[PDB]
RNA sequence: GCCCGUCGCUAGUACCGAUUGAAUGGCUUAGUGAGGCCUCAGGAUUUGCUUAGAGAAGGGGGCAACUCCAUCUCAGAGCGAAGAAUCUGGUCAAACUUGGUCAUUUAGAGGAACUAAAAGUCGUAACAAGGUUUCCGUAGGUGAACCUGCGGAAGGAUCAUUA
RNA sequence: ACCCACUCGGCACCUUACGAGAAAUCAAAGUCUUUGGGUUCUGGGGGGAGUAUGGUCGCAAGGCUGAAACUUAAAGGAAUU
RNA sequence: CAGGACUUUUACUUUGAAAAAAUUAGAGUGUUCAAAGCAGGCGAAAGCUCGAAUAUAUUAGCAUGGAAUAAUGGAAUAGGAC
RNA sequence: CGGUAAUUCCAGCUCCAGUAGCGUAUAUUAAAGUUGUUGCAGUUAAAAAGCUCGUAGUUGAACUUUGGGUCUGGUUGUCCGG
RNA sequence: UAUCUGGUUGAUCCUGCCAGUAGUCAUAUGCUUGUCUCAAAGAUUAAGCCAUGCAUGUCUAAGUAUAAGCAAUUUAUACAGUGAAACUGCGAAUGGCUCAUUAAAUCAGUUAUCGUUUAUUUGAUAGUUCCUUUACUACAUGGAUAUCUGUGGUAAUUCUAGAGCUAAUACAUGCUUAAAAUCUCGACCCUUUGGAAGAGAUGUAUUUAUUAGAUAAAAAAUCAAUGUCUUCGGACUCCUUGAUGAUUCAUAAUAACUUUUCGAAUCGCAUGGCCUUGUGCUGGCGAUGGUUCAUUCAAAUUUCUGCCCUAUCAACUUUCGAUGGUAGGAUAGUGGCCUACCAUGGUUUCAACGGGUAACGGGGAAUAAGGGUUCGAUUCCGGAGAGGGAGCCUGAGAAACGGCUACCA
């Protein structure tokens, strides 16, 4: 099986060693779940000292957060449309860490409608105070907002969904979104 | 080579067993515990090596099934069970209490004691830290936990645990000036004051220990174990009070101390 | 794989085999003392020899030093025991002017003989 | 050792869980995280003022700086944020009595908080595993400019 | 007296070597590739929940949707859960077919050696100024020591010719 | 240009060794069992052999590098009658 | 003490801490002697009691004392020190 | 050593050595200052590169706080055994 | 325990060897061989091949007996004495052997895990499983399957088909449970100094966010929010915080998630205490289990320094990862460990790389002035391997061979 060991590699001068040997289960490494969007799949698998990790081949929902809000909804995953590593799981739609993912943000929208109450795109008495004493904070960030009216918001999964089973990650906010969309547009 | 090992060597044993070299290919391997495997002293070693209660293994196993050897109140019926430093061996019948202390030379020393100290043990602290739901725990170096222990004990510092219930009833500040017992190396079985404690933020603390006989030696941190404040110990330390005489010293004593 | 039992080998041949005053000698101090061997005289001599070694090297360090007070002194004992230095001669620096005969006149054999109770060595034995 | 940029691959760059709320906006805009790695040892200002990422930093990053500490003197830093040290020793021959004059080249890690020329002598701590033969990273550059006051003659 | 080489004889070592020689092992080109593991399916069979109509002789405490009961129990069928053979891609990868390569061995027609034994043959090269002083580098020549150029060295047969 | 006296550097030489050395001899071949100023190279009985082989350098002759099997009680040095 | 603030960097040597037990050197002890072994010894011979030491290993790392020897560093566009 | 007196062969007798052991073979250590750091040789016995330059290596002149004085702890010889 | 002696000559002094001499937990072998104690012993060649037998099994008052077993006799009309079998649990990863591989590998001393896994151990430890709160399994839930009884298959094997029953600490399901406090929501009143009746949620484990995890000292002015006591000028006071050399640590908090882990439907012996006189409510000493944290036995890696000959090995590594970066994958976790994109490094005359080893490393052994030289398959410690190579299952732990799968022999 696939090791991990230090041993079949040359050494720092270039030199081949030699087999001494055979390769151990401690050292062992197993195949890449490489994990797909659509129908929960989740297959466990027996570790060193019991435990188990989960394979997520074929994963559709995840909660993802808001940092700026402090709220996480779990949501819809569709599609990968930016993978750092490499553009070949881009192409497949390879759910990895790291991954920019496209969430059907409905629920935040809905969670932000709760919230504020000043919609993205264009009752009862205790709630409009908390509105009132609220308000201003609601502004976010422009491209957030574009991003809402066409019902799709950019994420970044931060799960290792072949680790955990769980798919999840954060929206994408600030700057570093809009390296992302920067690098889309690169892309593109 | 594949998981843990189960047996010992004879010859690989610890030395302090005072085991002799013939009579066995193998050493009584001490059971996983609350001492380490080289610091402690099976029960077996205790009980047919230094009190000759029993003869063979066998002997020690009748013994110890009837009920009777008690390891920090707690009974025990393994013939392995790893008493360590200040465990309490307490026997129902002969009436006997013993406390397992080393001596000046390294081994470990029959200590007899009375009921009035065999109530309680004493032990180092090993670490202090918050367990789950914030509640703070202390580890003694000798096996235990301890939940909700007074907040201002330290790492190194030696706690009265009672025993009977195991609560800490009291403790002392590791400090200069404290009388303290080494419990490892060479220097392990000696009874000193703490001149001076150097630092070393790295690496190993060093411990500067001056006897009753104004007699200088250093030893790494964790192999000294706080005792009282000097001249006056929480327990009873073993006759000759933890010296270490010269072997001329040792040899003229002897002599001079003829009595057959 | 159980615990090995130690050997010594308690005897020294010569370095040369037909040194002819010396095997003379060797003669001469079997007559006097009935040893069946050489191989006892040579276990003799071994015997001094390790003394010998001993000796040298508490000499080897200085006086009043720890070590040659305790090891030496010792030893000295030991031989007064044995009854091969004499009660003038507890030093240490005499320990190495011992030679062979004060050893085999120290037998179980020759003090017998030395007793009465023998009528020469060989009957003794 | 960085050189320029910052943001320069193919992924975007950031200390892991450091957030910077994109709505009540800060002085320093975007906060930066560092530690004292301890042992005497102090984090330059080039480390905390500046705009750089690395991992693999002792102040910045994520390993820490535990068990060794060595010396010695630069030989390569062609290898991009790392360093190769040599470090000089005699080894005891005892049947001659005498020294060999022997070698031993340590591959280190260069937090970009530091300006590393070949020659410079540096202090290196020892971390985590970093990569196939790294285990070091550098903690003080003590070579600090040379002759770069007074590098031309004329009085 | 000592003594050198050629050619002889008898043994014994190693050397080169035609044989498109042979053998074993280590890598290896191209192509095949068992078995597991992972994975896409597959779905023998195995059961659970549906009230899905029963004959049932109180098929829930007395003719009757049994004063209908996990009721007699199969056509249901829908909905699961478990799941073997088989199977798509991987992955680790033993091995196998034909080559190539390095290493160590191994037959080996022949050839060129050296040592040992030193009553063979031809001389006498060296040791005396050894009967042409020896050596040395080098080149040519010879039956064999060797001889002869050119330069050198006394380890030479000369520590020697002032003015 | 000589002459005398001194002085550094050189090619040597003569007599003594009180030092060396197996001796022949040596002002170094001395200041070494009273053994250490700094360094580079080379040798480890005689043959086999400066051969075989593999490198490498040569147009070639050759050079530099360089074995082993086996063989042998001596080969040698300086002096002696 | 408990905290800064930075300390030219070594080699060398010192004492200390570590260099498992067996082996080795070695203390004790009539295995009948010895090689060995870790035993034993003394009583009223009703129970009591010594023991099971020490010393070595220098290579490397650690700790501290030393500052001769050997090296390295500082003020010469002073951008030097208070 | 043995070719007709063999102290060396083969025996007999005496004798020597080690002795419940002693011999032979092949390694290996001491002997070996015949591997040399301590510690060898190199004019003639084996051996000084034909000669010079030269990177690594090894090695590399002298020079910075020495001198005094003042008390004060010990540690063995002494001056008696107080 | 500092030693030499025979041999180059007619004789001499040397250089030099050869020969002798002594030892060998060094093997072989030749002769001999009475006793006592101690005791190596198929390593060397073939890590060559193996007849036959054995070397790992295991049960206590305390997981499961309707053996149609034995008991048999003065606890059983549920069982209850012993107890084969079988299920379950645990072990079989230790031990034992051997030295083939292996030359910065192993190994030794030394670090490190702030870089991880760990059955067992000894300490710890979980009122929160409920989900609206006028009639509900909890005085206890479900279906299997072994042995057994019967019907067989095969030349055969520790090959197992078919039927019939039947257990659990096997396999599945699944109840109790408070009080408080805190966080999401407001039927209204009364124009402020606003302030609330009552409804949901909160264990742990899992996941990603996010926040807290402070601390070098004292004294202000005031601008935006605007509290509390007002003895209606205004005061504002006593305002939390563990460890390390050092952390994004320990730990706590808000957000949610989850093919929702665990939170005792388990056993033996005791038969004690209050009467609301039920057979009621109770209660003792233990076994097994089970969560996370300890610890212990361990574990993978890991720092620095040290290996034997060889230059008739001087350049080696880098298409097929070599050295470094970034992100991911994988792993128990770190890491070119692997993958993608990028950079061109890394080692070396202070011998890299290659070659050899009749090399496992070390403790040690033989020798024995001082320095050394040679040996260490072998009783202890590491490491490898079970004819050769792979690959895996079970498990805390094996890439296991007295486990399995294949290929080659
Ligand atoms: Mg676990
Ligand atoms: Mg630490
Ligand atoms: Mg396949
Ligand atoms: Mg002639
Ligand atoms: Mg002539
Ligand atoms: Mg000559
Ligand atoms: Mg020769
Ligand atoms: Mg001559
Ligand atoms: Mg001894
Ligand atoms: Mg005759
Ligand atoms: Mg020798
Ligand atoms: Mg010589
Ligand atoms: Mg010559
Ligand atoms: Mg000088
Ligand atoms: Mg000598
Ligand atoms: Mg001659
Ligand atoms: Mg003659
Ligand atoms: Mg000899
Ligand atoms: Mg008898
Ligand atoms: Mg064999
Ligand atoms: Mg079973
Ligand atoms: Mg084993
Ligand atoms: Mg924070
Ligand atoms: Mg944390
Ligand atoms: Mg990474
Ligand atoms: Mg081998
Ligand atoms: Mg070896
Ligand atoms: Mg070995
Ligand atoms: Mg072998
Ligand atoms: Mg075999
Ligand atoms: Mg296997
Ligand atoms: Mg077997
Ligand atoms: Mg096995």
């Amino acid at each position: 099986g696939i090791s991990r060991d230090s041993r079949h590699k040359r050494a720092a001068t270039g030199a081949k060693r030699a087999q001494f040997r055979k390769k151990r289960k401690f050292e062992l490494g197993r195949q890449a779940a490489n994990t797909k969007i659509g129908t929960k799949r989740i297959h466990p698998v027996r570790t060193r000292g019991g435990n188990q990790k989960f394979r997520a081949l074929r994963i559709e929902t995840g909660n993802f957060s808001w940092a700026s809000e402090g709220v996480a909804r779990k949501t819809r995953i569709t599609g990968v449309v930016y993978h750092p590593s490499n553009n070949e799981l881009v192409r497949t739609n390879t759910l990895t860490k790291a991954a920019i993912v496209q969430i059907d943000a409905t629920p935040f929208r809905q969670w932000y409608e709760s919230h504020y109450g000043q919609s993205l795109g264009k009752t009862s008495k205790n709630t409009e105070r908390k509105w009132a004493a609220r308000a201003a904070e609601a502004k976010i960030e422009h491209a957030v907002d574009s991003q809402f009216g066409a019902g799709r918001l950019y994420a970044a999964i931060s799960s290792r969904p072949g680790q955990s089973g769980r798919c999840d990650g954060y929206i994408l906010e600030g700057e570093e979104l809009a390296f992302y969309l920067r690098r889309l547009t690169a892309k593109k | 080579a594949r998981g843990p090992k189960k047996h010992l060597k004879r010859l690989a044993a610890p030395h302090h067993w005072m085991l002799d070299k013939l009579s066995g290919c193998y050493a009584p391997r001490p059971s996983a515990g609350p001492h380490k495997l080289r610091e402690s002293l099976p029960l077996i070693v205790f009980l047919r090596n230094r009190l000759k209660y029993a003869l063979n293994g066998r002997e020690v196993k009748a013994i110890l099934m009837q009920r009777h050897v008690k390891v920090d109140g707690k009974v025990r019926t393994d013939t392995t069970f790893p008493a360590g430093f200040m465990d309490v061996i307490t026997l129902e019948a002969t009436n006997e209490n013993f406390r397992l202390v080393y001596d000046v030379k390294g081994r470990f020393a029959v200590h007899r004691i009375t009921d009035e100290e065999a109530s309680y043990k004493l032990a180092k602290v090993k670490k202090v830290q918050l367990g789950k739901k914030g509640i703070p725990y202390v580890v003694t170096h000798d096996g235990r936990t301890i939940r909700y222990p007074d907040p201002n004990i330290k790492v190194n510092d030696t706690v009265k645990v009672d025993l009977a219930t195991g609560t800490i009833t009291d403790f002392i500040k590791f400090d200069t000036g404290k009388l303290v017992y080494v419990t490892g190396g060479r220097n392990l079985g000696r009874v000193g004051t703490i001149v001076h404690r150097e630092r070393h933020e790295g690496g190993f603390d060093l411990v500067h220990i001056k006897d009753s006989l104004e007699n200088t030696f250093v030893t790494r941190l964790n192999n000294v174990f706080v005792i009282g404040e000097p001249g006056r110990p929480w327990i009873s330390l073993p006759k000759g009070k933890g010296i270490k005489l010269t072997i001329s010293e040792e040899r003229d004593r002897r002599r001079a101390q003829h009595g057959l | 794989p159980r615990a090995p039992r130690t050997y010594s080998k308690t005897y020294s041949t010569p370095k040369r085999p037909y040194e002819s005053a010396r095997l003379d000698a060797e003669l001469k101090l079997a007559g006097e003392y009935g040893l069946k061997n050489k191989r006892e005289i040579y276990r003799i001599s071994f015997q001094l020899s390790k003394i010998r070694r001993a000796a040298r090297d508490l000499l080897t360090r200085d006086e009043k030093d720890p070590k040659r007070l305790f090891e030496g002194n010792a030893l000295i004992r030991r031989l007064v025991r044995i009854g091969v230095l004499s009660e003038d001669k507890k030093k240490l620096d005499y320990v190495l002017a011992l030679k062979v005969e004060d050893f085999l006149e120290r037998r179980l054999q020759t003090q017998v003989y030395k007793l009465g109770l023998a009528k020469s060595v060989h009957h003794a034995r | 050792s960085t050189e320029l940029t910052v943001q320069s691959e193919r992924a975007f760059q950031k200390q892991p869980h450091i957030f910077t709320n994109p709505k009540a906006k800060a002085n320093r805009k975007t906060k930066r995280w560092y530690k004292n790695v301890g042992l005497g040892f102090k984090t330059p200002k080039t480390a905390i003022e500046g705009s750089y990422i690395d991992k693999k930093c002792p102040f910045t990053g994520l390993v820490s700086i535990r068990g060794k500490i060595l010396t010695g003197t630069v030989v390569s830093t062609r290898m991009h944020r790392t360093i190769v040290i040599r470090r000089d020793y005699l080894h005891y021959v005892p049947k001659y009595n005498r020294y060999e004059k022997r070698h031993k080249n340590v591959p280190a890690h260069v937090s970009p908080a530091f300006r590393v020329q070949v020659g410079d002598i540096v202090t290196v701590g020892q971390c985590r595993p970093i990569s196939k033969t790294v285990r070091f990273n550098v903690l003080k550059v003590a070579s600090a400019t040379g002759k770069a006051n007074k590098q031309f003659a004329k009085f």
